[PDB]
Order: C-alpha cells, then structure tokens, then sequence
RNA sequence: GGCUAAUCCCCCAUGUGGACCCGCCCCUUGGGGUGUGUCCAAAGGGCUUUGCCCGCUUCCGGAUGGGCCCGCGUCCCAUCAGCUAGUUGGUGGGGUAAUGGCCCACCAAGGCGACGACGGGUAGCCGGUCUGAGAGGAUGGCCGGCCACAGGGGCACUGAGACACGGGCCCCACUCCUACGGGAGGCAGCAGUUAGGAAUCUUCCGCAAUGGGCGCAAGCCUGACGGAGCGACGCCGCUUGGAGGAAGAAGCCCUUCGGGGUGUAAACUCCUGAACCCGGGACGAAACCCCCGACGAGGGGACUGACGGUACCGGGGUAAUAGCGCCGGCCAACUCCGUGCCAGCAGCCGCGGUAAUACGGAGGGCGCGAGCGUUACCCGGAUUCACUGGGCGUAAAGGGCGUGUAGGCGGCCUGGGGCGUCCCAUGUGAAAGACCACGGCUCAACCGUGGGGGAGCGUGGGAUACGCUCAGGCUAGACG
C-alpha cells in the first residue's frame, strides 16, 4: 500500500486467542470431578482413554485427561487441572496433575516421576 | 508530467546501461546536472553534456562499462551496478549529519542534497552537514 | 557443585586427552591408551556422522570440562568476555586462564586442576600476602600467588614443589621454587596456550 | 481508643463560631453602607463604610480572612460606594476616600 | 524548611550516605534538591568524606538547616571555619 | 516564551471572539511522510478588529473564558478567503457520510 | 447555672511600614513609583534580671513547596456518526491565594465532529523493565517521580496548607452494644485471623544508626526505619573430597560364548579438613552534652547498640548430601526384555494391531546440577500487518464502470522569504538503571566514586540544495 495509505490506515496488530481458559490467567486450577469416563480416540488411533469432567473454581466445566497408568479418581474426588491438550481426543483441553489432592501418583512407576507425581523408591 | 524527474533520470540511466547503450538523453535541469556532476566525478559515468532536441534542452549521459567477458554471456560488468532513489515525493527523507549511511561499506555513494549543495556522503561528513538523502549508488 | 565422578571417562568421550587427573594421565594408565573409544556399550561400535550442533556442542564440552567449570559460571564468563573490547575467543581464554585455581595449577602447586581447587578452598593459597579460599577469584596481572606460610611445610605442597625444580613455567608467569612465590605477569594469548580446542566453534555454539 | 486529637476538633468548633460571627458582621455592615449609598446619604454611608473597612482589616488580623481576601472585599466595597454615590453625590465627609 | 542531611545509599550492613539538600517534608531516600557530599562510616576508603564547601555555604546562606550529624560532617570538612 | 501561533480566521460569529484555524506539519513517527494537521483556537478579539479570512498571530495568554486561552497578536495578512473556503467546504462535506 | 488564669478573644495608642478607593509618572494584562484621604500591628516566658536567651508584631526580599494555564505526546471498536443547554461567547456580578461558565443574572446563537466529535470497551501514567541485529513488540511488580483513593456517596468546618486513612456532619450496606428509646465502629498502616485462590511471611528485636514531630534543653514519640525470622522465589559465591589405584574384583547389562560394558569407578593406600568444638572478637559511633574560648570559629575532651558474642582472626577437627529431565526427527544421547490398535506416549510430524532405538522397566548414554522438569503468560523466531521489511493474471487479494469532493502528489528558469530541512551555541533531558573506568566487602552477586552517552523540547545565531511559500518569466504537460 502507498505510504499515504499507511498514514491514513496503517498496519493491524494481530490478536491471538487463549487456548486455555483456566480463566484467571492461572497456571493451574482446582476443580471437582463429575464424570469419570473412558473415551474413544479420534480416527487415526484406537484405545481406551481416561478423562474426567470437572467443575472448576473458575465456574468453568471441562473434560481433563488423566495421564499415567492407573488412576484412583472417582465421582466426587477433587483434582488440579494442568493444561495442554490431547491431540486425538475431541474437546479435551487440559490435564490432570497426579500426586496433587485426590489424584494419586502412578504406582510402581520408576522412570520419569516428576510428571506422574510418584516419589522416589528406596533401594538397599 | 514526470512525477519525479530525478527518479526518472536515475531510471533512464538504469535502463540504458542494462541494454548497454553508449549514451542516453535525459530532459535537463540544474539539479539533474548537479547529480550527474557527482556521478561523473565519482567514476560511474564517462560524463555528460548538454544537447538540444527539437529545440528542447537535454543532457546526454555517457555510459561506462567493464570489459568483455569469458565463456557464455560475454556482456561486460556494470560500472553502475545499482542505482536507487531514497527520498521520493510522498515520502521525503532527511538525514542529520550523524545519520548519513555508509553505502556498501564505502565502495558505494549516497548523494545528499544539502544547504551547502549536492554532495556525496563522504563529502558531506567532511563538510559536516546533513540533508535530503537522494540516491544510493554502487 | 561441580562434576564429581570418573574423569578419564571424559578424557574418553571427547576422544582427546584432557588431563584433569595430573600424573598417570602421563604414565600409560590414562586409558586413553588402548581404549581411546568413548564410554558405554556403543562406544566401540561405529561412529555416525556428527551434526553441526553436535560438533559445536562437544567442542564446548572439551573447553569446559578441561577447566572443570560450571556451565553457569562458564557461560556467564563467556558473555562477560563477549562484552569486553577485543576478540571474544582470545578474551575468553584469558579469563578462564585468569581463574585463581587455574593459576595455581599453572604455577605447579598442584598436579591437577581439581587438586588446586582444593588447595585454594582449604586456604593453602595466598594472593598478595592474603589468603584466598575461593577458586573463582580472578588474578589481575602483577598479583603474586604464594603457598601460604602456614602450610608451606605440608607434605603434598613440598612434594609437588620439589618436582617443580628445573621445570619451565608458563611465559605469562614467573615462579620462585625456593620461595613458593610466583607472579602472574600477563594474560595468556591464544598461542600461549596449547589448548586442543577451536574457540570459534564455541563462539558459534553460543551463537544460537 | 480516645485519641486526644479530639481536643483539636473541640477547638475547631470554638474557632468556627468566632469566625462566622466576625465575618457575618462585615457583610451586615457592608450592605448597610451600600444601601445608604443608593439613597445618596453622603455622610452616613461614608461612616458605615469606614467601620466596615476597619473591621475587614481587623478580620484580616487573624485567621478569619487576611490574605488578599480583605483587600479584595475592601476594594469592592469602596468602589461600589463611590460609584453608587453619584446621584447629586457631593460626598461631604470625604473622610474614607481620596478626594 | 529546606534542609541538609544524610540519605542512605549503601546496601544492607553496608551504609553509604549521600549528603543532600532537600525539603525536610520529603522522604529520606526520595528526591533531593542537590547532592553536596558523601559519607562512609565504616571508612573503607582514603576518601570517606567529601563536601564541596562553597555550595554548602550557599545553601546555608539561604537558610538550610543541617541535622547534627550533617553539621558534624560539614564542620569536619570545614564549612564553618572562619579565620 | 509565551507561544505564538499563526492562523486564518474562519469564524467571526461570536461576540468579541474569533475562531482561528492553525495548521502544523510534521513527520509521521513511523512512516516518516510529512503530514499536515490543524486545529481551531478561540482567540480574544476585544475590539472586533479582525475579520473572516485574516491571517493573524495568536498569543498564549491569561485565560479569557473556558476554551479561550489565546488573543490576537497582530494581522499577518488580510483577505485570504480561499483558506476560509477550504474550511467551510470541508465542513460542508459532513452532510454526507452518515445514514 | 457559678468561680477563674494565660503567649485565648476584644478596644483605644504609636505607623517603620502596609492594605484600599481617586489622581499622576514609568511599565505594559492585575509589574513599579508617588500624593492626599480612610483603614491595620504585637505577648509574653526563662535565666545569674543594668544583660542575655526562647518568643511575639508590621514589612521587603530570599529559599523551599505548591495552585492554575498553554504546545505537543499518550490503548481498542466506526457493526459507536453525528454530539451539545451552562452548551459557545458577551456584559455585570458572586467565589478564591489566583485566571476561568468555577458559579449566578441578563444578552447574543453559538461550540465540537471523518485531522474520528459523541458512544462503548479496557486502563493509574512515567523514570524504566523484558525481548529484539535493529525498527519494533510487550510490560509498568520491587526502587524513584507524579496522580488518585481510604466500606459506598455527598459535604463542609479548622488551618500556612485538607475538602483531611488512625478529624467532623448526613445518606446507604454491613458488624457489634441496646433498658428498644438510642448509640459504637471502619488494617488499601506493622504483625496476625478469616474467606476467596494455583499461590504470597513473624501477632519477632531495637530506636544503637539515618530520618521526621514537639521541646531552650535534658528528653518524649516514631510498626518511617535499622536489623533478625520464615519460603531454593531470584541473583551470586561454596561443599558433597584430593592424589595414587587392575590391561582392569563381585553384582547387574549386552554377547557372534571368543567376550564387550559399567570403569580408576569401587575396594584399598596415602593427603587435605565442610560441618563441629575451644579461645579472642569488631567496624557500623561522634554528635547532641561537658570543659576552655564570647553558648561563634577553633581547640580539645567523656557517654552512647538492636544486629550479637553475629561477621571476622587465631587454635583444634571428622572423607563428609545427589538430584532431575531426556535419549525416533527437529535434538546431544541405544541396546535387551516386557507388552501386541492393548496398556499407554504425544509440542508438531506421528508411535503401539509379535523382531517397538517413540509405550513400560532394566543396563548404558546425553544434558544440566541444589537443583531439574511442568503449566500459565510476554518478546523471540514471525521478512506471518512487511517503516526498516510483504503482496493482489491462475495461490488470499484490483472496487462492475465512471464523474468528481476532501485529501495525497506536482514541468522548466529567476528572485524574496527561511515554515519544513541542516549546522553551531546554550538551557533542559532529577536520582536510580543502562554503558565505561577505578574501587569497597577474601571473589562475585551487591555497593561506592568518577566519566561518557542520549532522542525530544526551549532560546539565540547561521546555511538555502531540496520540500514549502510569494512574486516574475517559459512551453516540452494539459487544454484550445
Ligand atoms: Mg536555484
Ligand atoms: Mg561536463
Ligand atoms: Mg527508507
Ligand atoms: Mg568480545
Ligand atoms: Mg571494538
Ligand atoms: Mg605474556
Ligand atoms: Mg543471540
Ligand atoms: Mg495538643
Ligand atoms: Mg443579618
Ligand atoms: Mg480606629
Ligand atoms: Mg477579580
Ligand atoms: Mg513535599
Ligand atoms: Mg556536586
Ligand atoms: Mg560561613
Ligand atoms: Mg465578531
Ligand atoms: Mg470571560
Ligand atoms: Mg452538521
Ligand atoms: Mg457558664
Ligand atoms: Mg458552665
Ligand atoms: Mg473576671
Ligand atoms: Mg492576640
Ligand atoms: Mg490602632
Ligand atoms: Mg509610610
Ligand atoms: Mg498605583
Ligand atoms: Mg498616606
Ligand atoms: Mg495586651
Ligand atoms: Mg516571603
Ligand atoms: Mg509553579
Ligand atoms: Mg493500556
Ligand atoms: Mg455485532
Ligand atoms: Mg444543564
Ligand atoms: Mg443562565
Ligand atoms: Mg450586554
Ligand atoms: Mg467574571
Ligand atoms: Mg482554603
Ligand atoms: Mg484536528
Ligand atoms: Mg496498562
Ligand atoms: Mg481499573
Ligand atoms: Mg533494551
Ligand atoms: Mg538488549
Ligand atoms: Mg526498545
Ligand atoms: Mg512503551
Ligand atoms: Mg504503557
Ligand atoms: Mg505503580
Ligand atoms: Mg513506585
Ligand atoms: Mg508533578
Ligand atoms: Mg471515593
Ligand atoms: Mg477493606
Ligand atoms: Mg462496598
Ligand atoms: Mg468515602
Ligand atoms: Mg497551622
Ligand atoms: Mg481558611
Ligand atoms: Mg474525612
Ligand atoms: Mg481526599
Ligand atoms: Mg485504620
Ligand atoms: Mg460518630
Ligand atoms: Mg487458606
Ligand atoms: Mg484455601
Ligand atoms: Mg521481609
Ligand atoms: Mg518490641
Ligand atoms: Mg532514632
Ligand atoms: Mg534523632
Ligand atoms: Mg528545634
Ligand atoms: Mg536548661
Ligand atoms: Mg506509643
Ligand atoms: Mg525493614
Ligand atoms: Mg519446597
Ligand atoms: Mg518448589
Ligand atoms: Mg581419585
Ligand atoms: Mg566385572
Ligand atoms: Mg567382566
Ligand atoms: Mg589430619
Ligand atoms: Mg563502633
Ligand atoms: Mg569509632
Ligand atoms: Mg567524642
Ligand atoms: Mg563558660
Ligand atoms: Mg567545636
Ligand atoms: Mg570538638
Ligand atoms: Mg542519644
Ligand atoms: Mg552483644
Ligand atoms: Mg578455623
Ligand atoms: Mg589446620
Ligand atoms: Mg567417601
Ligand atoms: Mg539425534
Ligand atoms: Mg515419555
Ligand atoms: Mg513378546
Ligand atoms: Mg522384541
Ligand atoms: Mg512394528
Ligand atoms: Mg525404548
Ligand atoms: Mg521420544
Ligand atoms: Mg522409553
Ligand atoms: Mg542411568
Ligand atoms: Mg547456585
Ligand atoms: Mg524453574
Ligand atoms: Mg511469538
Ligand atoms: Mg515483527
Ligand atoms: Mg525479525
Ligand atoms: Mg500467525
Ligand atoms: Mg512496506
Ligand atoms: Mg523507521
Ligand atoms: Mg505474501
Ligand atoms: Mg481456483
Ligand atoms: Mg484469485
Ligand atoms: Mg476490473
Ligand atoms: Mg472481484
Ligand atoms: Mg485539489
Ligand atoms: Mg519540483
Ligand atoms: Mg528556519
Ligand atoms: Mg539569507
Ligand atoms: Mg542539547
Ligand atoms: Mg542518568
Ligand atoms: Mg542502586
Ligand atoms: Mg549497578
Ligand atoms: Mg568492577
Ligand atoms: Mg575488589
Ligand atoms: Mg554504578
Ligand atoms: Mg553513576
Ligand atoms: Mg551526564
Ligand atoms: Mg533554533
Ligand atoms: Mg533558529
Ligand atoms: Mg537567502
Ligand atoms: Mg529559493
Ligand atoms: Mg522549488
Ligand atoms: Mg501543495
Ligand atoms: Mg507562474
Ligand atoms: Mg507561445
Ligand atoms: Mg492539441
Ligand atoms: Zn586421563
């Protein structure tokens, strides 16, 4: 565009939409489970995934993925939402954090325990 | 009406040299004549002279080239590899004396118009004046 | 704290001899003898062509692991060098070499860099008459580096020093073996060091 | 509790009254002169005017007024008096004003 | 009342004073009219006090009031000397 | 320095006041073109000395009214009615651009 | 309702002087001088009381601090296009320290808007900070400057100063006291509780230092402040050892069953000596005061710690925490076993449906290391809003065509101006930060001293090529 046109009008800065309304700007949010279900993955894969509907402290209600192997989560257990999505599941934007509140860290897991919230095994 | 006669001179020259013409006529004005004087002094052209064409005054710019070449494409190197406008009507540009550009690490020129007259970049720094930044040439 | 563990392993991973072990990295014990190949089970297997990244990385790893310095300190020192007027690579090397424990290694109070670090740490080293217990101290040219009077009778100190007899020291230094003194006269240049490292590779490493 | 800056408030009250009164008097006086000026009574309006002026300056003496406030009020009075004074003016007293 | 006193410019356990002219009304470490000196109590340097007397004399000419410490330093540096 | 501006008088319609159109030009802060904006100043004309289409100097002054901070210094040039015509017409164009 | 003191209030006096109306002079917005007229002051206290000290009064000036006004700059939505009644100006008036529709009366009919008025949305602003090669983008925590607010809304009194956080009146909500009439409150001060939340500290020590208030002082106040406490929240420094030690123990790992790995790693040999115990032990602090001298200068000269018996010095002294992510590509690091579209991984591409270097452990490896990963957010990359620095025949993109308004843009020659433009000088650009240098804590982080830098704006001077402008020519454009 001509310069005169840039004075008259000028470039437009580009707004971006937040992939996570955990609202609040918050890095995590505490919520209570509602449904603890299994879910069918999107077309390219096959499995049984463990997700949970959650009512947040933000007055928001969303499904959240349960990572790790085993999970003790039940209907009324209270949990901490992480954020980050699961590419192959429709409509799940956030993750559960294991080891926090009622979410139990993955039992027996020896490899990367920072994620999955398990503590260090003792060896003698 | 030429909307920017200076740009038109620069271009006339560009197109000319690109088809390897020996000379070109550009419609004349003292300001163009000043620019040319700088090119000539600076080694870019063989120099220029005033002519009349159907009674109307022009300037023959005589063009300078490298020697003939080896292999495919014997066409000689250009002496003006690059010539471009900086200040144009509709966006005008002025450098202070500390904003004067070092053009192609100095193997090039920038022609400024100043209140001391039309000078090269070195010329202006040495003179110590800023001005309207016209051409960039290398 | 720094890397504490088998060193001659790192001799082995860089495929070159960087002696942090002092003696025996001299005698045919260094394991770089007859086992030049890197550690682990895949070390004796073939070698895949290194990415540009890999090259730069490893070269930096050589330069750091030689001086036995924390990557934190290392990079902070690097940026410090890059800021300084003058050629980044040489400047860097000068600052690395300017480290107190390093100077102590150079002056020959310790057979190894790490041992010298210890010497500094435990107060066995003085600068301009005054004790300095921190190995990260920077020696400005003209400083004197001495084995502090109290420990001058120490077994290991005299042990090394008596071996240092007749040996030549670095040209940017001076050493008085009967006095345990020494003087850091100038900063060492590129050429002053025999360092088996191309510094430009390191500069390029921190470029990204 | 019971901060004794309480006392300050108490004094503020006393002062308040003492000001209002003083200031009030002035108004009442000024008007007097002014009205007496409309009726073109030379002597009387003048003497009231003198009293008003004096009392203004005396308000200025303390925190009631002073500043330029007194000079402002005084000016306005005197102007309005002298100005009002022309209908067959003949300001016989002439005491208060430069002749 | 325009004043002359010390503001604290050092660090924790490391006091460094900047002798300034400022309205007493203003806070200690905030904007000052002029910096006439510095003071080091731990005396870590061969120069732990400096003054620029002629200036201090000006500020006294127009009525600044030194705090007793400030005055002490000023006199030490001899703003007040006469004969 | 009290600020002096030069403009043309586009409105006489008030009492003892004129509207003065004052242009200024300057480089655009990003795009660098020289752009020319303008603004109306209300200037105090006590004697009704100045008329429509007069290019006058305007000086920063003690506030006359709300919106009048300036008075007319002198007459730079008389009778530029083309400037006026420009303003009048730009404002006439407003009757479009709406509903 | 009664008594009474004062540096509390009031009345004459003196008028240095000042205020005010009117005149005159200069000056030029209400600055200064002057003459007459009217009007205005004060407070006493302490000493050694024949002299000094603390005060009081009118005035001029200084200094510092603020009030008000103007130029310019300061986010998004035009699916917000018209807004405006004290609204725009005037005369007179009220109010104030002071200009002003700041307020009131009367008069005129104006004022603003595509150069974005009005409307809506978000928001304290700045010095700066993060990022970026830069231009730019983003942000404004702590520290400094300014503003605004003190449960919500209005209001004034007192005062040099407030429309006043720990002052007052009223209305509303809330909590508490209540003899049911009526009252009391206001942590966005330091700590602390409670709720909300992913989450944010001690109901500590001290007025020794700096600073502030009152006081002649002695001194009193000071949750400002100076410290200590808790939290790897951030930065910096430091330890978990050093040297010797097998052609290489056992265990675990792979195996072509020849052996390869973990690895000088361990054991063990020798040496230093974190913690810790013992002893000495601070600077920060010399004023205020005292004495000489004249309560000056000068000279001397004694008291005064929270931190804390802490920092540090000296002596003695033990081998004495390692974790976390990752290892298909991007990307540095590979192998067995287990599991078989499962269980699971996953930032994108994509792995897993019997040989899985991508799932799960193990051995080994890489990376960092008192940390390491994750999530959220910002800049980066992204030249993907392109000023630097992009495009539109078929990829997204030429308006269906014209006429022409605002606007943007403008041939050749001469001259005046000097608005843009450029140069010089000067003012400003606080401090802190940033950059440079030197220095102070053993180093650094941190701090001090000094130097340099700087866009922008003010003022003075100068240049005239280009842009502008004014005037005068020209004919190559345009029209005839
Ligand atoms: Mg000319
Ligand atoms: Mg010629
Ligand atoms: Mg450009
Ligand atoms: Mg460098
Ligand atoms: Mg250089
Ligand atoms: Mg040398
Ligand atoms: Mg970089
Ligand atoms: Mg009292
Ligand atoms: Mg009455
Ligand atoms: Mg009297
Ligand atoms: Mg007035
Ligand atoms: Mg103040
Ligand atoms: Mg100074
Ligand atoms: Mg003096
Ligand atoms: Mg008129
Ligand atoms: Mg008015
Ligand atoms: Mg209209
Ligand atoms: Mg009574
Ligand atoms: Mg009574
Ligand atoms: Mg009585
Ligand atoms: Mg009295
Ligand atoms: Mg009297
Ligand atoms: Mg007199
Ligand atoms: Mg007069
Ligand atoms: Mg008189
Ligand atoms: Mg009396
Ligand atoms: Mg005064
Ligand atoms: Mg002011
Ligand atoms: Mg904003
Ligand atoms: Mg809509
Ligand atoms: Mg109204
Ligand atoms: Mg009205
Ligand atoms: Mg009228
Ligand atoms: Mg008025
Ligand atoms: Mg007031
Ligand atoms: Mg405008
Ligand atoms: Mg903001
Ligand atoms: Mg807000
Ligand atoms: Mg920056
Ligand atoms: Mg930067
Ligand atoms: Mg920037
Ligand atoms: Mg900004
Ligand atoms: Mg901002
Ligand atoms: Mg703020
Ligand atoms: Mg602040
Ligand atoms: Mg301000
Ligand atoms: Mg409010
Ligand atoms: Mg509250
Ligand atoms: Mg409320
Ligand atoms: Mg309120
Ligand atoms: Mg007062
Ligand atoms: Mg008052
Ligand atoms: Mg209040
Ligand atoms: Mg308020
Ligand atoms: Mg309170
Ligand atoms: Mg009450
Ligand atoms: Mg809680
Ligand atoms: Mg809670
Ligand atoms: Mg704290
Ligand atoms: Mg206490
Ligand atoms: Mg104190
Ligand atoms: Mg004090
Ligand atoms: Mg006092
Ligand atoms: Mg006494
Ligand atoms: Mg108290
Ligand atoms: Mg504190
Ligand atoms: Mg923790
Ligand atoms: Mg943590
Ligand atoms: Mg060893
Ligand atoms: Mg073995
Ligand atoms: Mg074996
Ligand atoms: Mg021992
Ligand atoms: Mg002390
Ligand atoms: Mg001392
Ligand atoms: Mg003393
Ligand atoms: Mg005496
Ligand atoms: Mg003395
Ligand atoms: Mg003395
Ligand atoms: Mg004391
Ligand atoms: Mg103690
Ligand atoms: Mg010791
Ligand atoms: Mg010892
Ligand atoms: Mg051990
Ligand atoms: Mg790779
Ligand atoms: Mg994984
Ligand atoms: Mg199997
Ligand atoms: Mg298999
Ligand atoms: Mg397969
Ligand atoms: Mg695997
Ligand atoms: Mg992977
Ligand atoms: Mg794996
Ligand atoms: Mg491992
Ligand atoms: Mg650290
Ligand atoms: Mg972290
Ligand atoms: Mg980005
Ligand atoms: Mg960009
Ligand atoms: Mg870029
Ligand atoms: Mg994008
Ligand atoms: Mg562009
Ligand atoms: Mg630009
Ligand atoms: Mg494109
Ligand atoms: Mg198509
Ligand atoms: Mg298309
Ligand atoms: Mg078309
Ligand atoms: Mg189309
Ligand atoms: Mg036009
Ligand atoms: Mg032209
Ligand atoms: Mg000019
Ligand atoms: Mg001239
Ligand atoms: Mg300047
Ligand atoms: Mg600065
Ligand atoms: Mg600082
Ligand atoms: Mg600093
Ligand atoms: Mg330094
Ligand atoms: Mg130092
Ligand atoms: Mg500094
Ligand atoms: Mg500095
Ligand atoms: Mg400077
Ligand atoms: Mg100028
Ligand atoms: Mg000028
Ligand atoms: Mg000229
Ligand atoms: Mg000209
Ligand atoms: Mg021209
Ligand atoms: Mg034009
Ligand atoms: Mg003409
Ligand atoms: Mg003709
Ligand atoms: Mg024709
Ligand atoms: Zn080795």
């Amino acid at each position: 565009p001509t310069i005169n046109q840039l004075v008259r009008k000028g470039r437009e800065k580009v707004r971006k939409k937040s992939k996570v309304p955990a609202l609040k700007g918050a890095p995590f949010r505490r919520g209570v489970c509602t449904v603890v279900r299994t879910v069918t993955p999107k077309k390219p894969n096959s499995a049984l995934r463990k997700v949970a509907k959650v009512r947040l402290t933000s007055g928001y209600e969303v499904t959240a993925y349960i990572p790790g192997e085993g999970h003790n989560l039940q209907e009324h257990s209270v949990v901490l939402i992480r954020g980050g999505r699961v590419k192959d599941l429709l409509g799940v934007r956030y993750h559960i954090v294991r080891g926090v509140y009622d979410a139990a860290g993955v039992k027996d897991r020896k490899k990367s325990r920072s994620k999955y919230g398990t503590k260090k095994p003792k060896e003698a | 009406m030429l909307t920017d006669p200076i740009a038109d001179m620069l271009t006339r020259i560009r197109n000319a040299t690109r088809v390897y013409k020996e000379s070109t006529d550009v419609p004349a004005s003292r300001f163009k004549e000043e620019i040319l004087r700088i090119l000539a002094r600076e080694g870019f052209i063989k120099g220029y002279e005033r002519v009349d064409v159907d009674g109307k005054p022009y300037l023959r710019v005589y063009l300078k080239y490298g020697p003939r070449r080896q292999g495919p494409d014997p066409r000689p190197e250009q002496v003006i590899h690059h010539i471009r406008r900086i200040s144009k009507p509709g966006r005008r540009v002025y450098v202070g004396v500390k904003e004067i550009p070092r053009v192609r690490r100095g193997l090039g020129i920038a022609i400024l118009s100043t209140s001391k007259g039309v000078l090269t970049d070195r010329e202006a720094r040495k003179l110590g004046v800023g001005g309207e930044l016209i051409c960039e040439v290398w | 704290g720094r890397y504490i563990g088998p060193v001659c392993r790192l001799c082995r991973r860089e495929g070159v001899k960087l002696y942090l072990k002092g003696e025996r990295c001299y005698s045919p014990k260094c394991a770089m003898e007859r086992r030049p190949y890197p550690p682990g089970q895949h070390g004796q297997k073939r070698a895949r062509r290194p990415s540009d990244y890999a090259v730069r990385l490893r070269e930096k790893q050589k330069l750091r692991r030689i001086y036995g310095i924390s990557e934190r300190q290392f990079r902070n020192l690097f940026e410090e060098a890059s800021k300084k007027k003058g050629v980044t690579g040489s400047v860097f090397l000068g600052l690395l070499e300017s480290r107190l424990d390093n100077v102590v290694y150079r002056l020959g109070f310790a057979v190894s860099r790490r041992q010298a670090r210890q010497l500094v740490r435990h107060g066995h080293i003085t600068v301009n008459g005054r004790r300095v217990d921190l190995p990260s101290y920077r020696v400005r040219p003209g400083d004197e580096i001495a084995v502090a009077e109290k420990s001058r009778n120490l077994e290991l100190i005299r042990q090394n020093l008596e071996a240092m007899k007749g040996r030549k020291v670095g040209p940017w230094l001076s050493l008085d073996v009967e006095g345990m003194k020494g003087k850091f006269l100038r900063l060492p240049d590129r050429e002053d060091l025999a360092l088996p490292v191309n510094e430009q590779l390191v500069i390029e490493f921190y470029s990204r | 509790r019971n901060l004794s800056a309480l006392k300050r408030h108490r004094q503020s009250l006393k002062r308040r009254l003492r000001n209002k009164a003083k200031k009030s008097a002035i108004k009442t006086l000024s008007k007097k002169a002014i009205q007496l000026a409309q009726e073109g009574k030379a002597e009387e309006a003048l003497k009231i005017m003198r009293k008003a002026e004096s009392l203004i300056d005396k308000a200025a003496k303390g925190s009631t007024l002073h500043k330029n406030a007194a000079a402002r009020r005084k000016s306005r009075l005197m102007r309005k008096v002298r100005q009002l004074l022309e209908a067959a003016g003949a300001p016989l007293i002439g005491g208060g004003l430069s002749a | 009342m325009v004043k002359i006193r010390l503001a604290r410019f050092g660090s924790k356990h490391n006091p460094h004073y900047r002798i300034v002219v400022t309205d007493a009304r203003r806070k200690r470490d905030g904007k000052y009219i002029e910096k006439i000196g510095y003071y080091d109590p731990r005396k870590t340097t061969p120069d732990w006090l400096k003054v620029d007397v002629e200036r201090a004399r000006y500020w006294l000419s127009v009525g600044a009031q030194p705090t007793d410490t400030a005055r002490r330093l000023l006199r030490q540096a001899g703003v007040f000397r006469q004969e | 320095p009290k600020k002096v501006l030069t403009g043309v008088v586009v409105s006489d319609k008030m009492q003892k006041t004129v509207t003065v159109l004052v242009e200024r030009q300057f480089p655009h802060p990003l795009y660098g073109k020289v752009i020319k904006r303008s603004k109306k100043y209300l200037a105090h004309d006590p004697e009704e000395k100045y008329k429509l289409g007069d290019v006058v100097e305007i000086i920063e002054s003690r506030p006359i009214s709300k919106r009048k901070r300036f008075r007319v210094l002198r007459l730079v040039e008389s009778g530029r009615m083309d400037l006026v015509e420009k303003y009048l017409i730009r404002r006439q164009n407003y009757e479009s651009l709406s509903k």
